[PDB]
């Protein structure tokens, strides 16, 4: 017979990033009006620069 | 030794010295850690989303 539904596109809830992420804010929907998070180089176990 | 010596010098035993039938109190344990330990060479990341 003729075939009425045969599987179809899925859609998906939510997609999963398998990689690490570096702090961010919500880029989507939603755009952060405020900066980006201030990245700062502190607890060295060495001295530099003092 | 008994007609060419003329004088002896004497110290107390060295507690270095083992006799050979003295030889099980040489026995002792070490531990070494499980292999399945994983050593971490990761800092760890600080960061919030609000």
């Amino acid at each position: 017979g003729e075939i009425i539904y045969d599987g179809g596109l899925s859609s998906k809830l939510a997609d999963v990033v398998d990689k690490t992420t570096e702090p961010h804010n919500a880029d989507g929907a939603v755009k952060d009006g405020r900066i980006a998070p201030v990245k700062l180089d502190l607890e060295k176990q060495k001295l530099d620069k003092l | 030794s008994k007609m060419n010596v003329s004088y002896r010098l004497y110290i107390k035993t060295p507690a270095c010295l083992l006799p050979l039938s003295d030889y099980m109190r040489a026995q002792h344990d070490y531990v070494s850690p499980s292999s399945s330990r994983v050593y971490i060479k990761d800092p760890a990341v600080v960061y919030t989303r609000s």
